[PDB]
């Protein structure tokens, strides 16, 4: 009726929370200006003065 | 001077040293008796005849 529950488990990568911990990289990524041909790319419409 | 993590270890170990006082009052037997827990009225020991 009596025990000494121990409760050991989970230490480990995947667990200890880092799973990928990455300490090189991109960094933070810069992203390029856009310009007409993506937009016209995504399909909408143009009027005067280019907008 | 403790941050809340060391205090939260602190009362783990104090779990764990209550849990054992109940453990002792619910286990120190003596001929079947739970002598030292909360239902252990006084004994007799009857010293002497002519009771």
């Amino acid at each position: 009726g009596e025990t000494i529950t121990l409760n050991l488990s989970e230490i480990s990568v995947k667990t200890l929370g880092l799973d990928g911990f990455n300490v090189n990289g991109k960094g933070v990524t810069q992203n390029r200006s856009a310009t007409v041909t993506d937009v016209i790319a995504q399909g909408g419409t143009l009027q005067g003065d280019g907008t | 001077s403790y941050s809340q993590e060391q205090l939260d270890s602190v009362q783990g170990e104090i779990n764990q040293r209550l849990a054992d006082i109940d453990r002792i009052s619910e286990q120190t037997d003596f001929n079947g008796v739970k002598v030292l827990s909360d239902s252990a009225k006084p004994l007799t020991l009857q010293v002497g005849a002519n009771d």
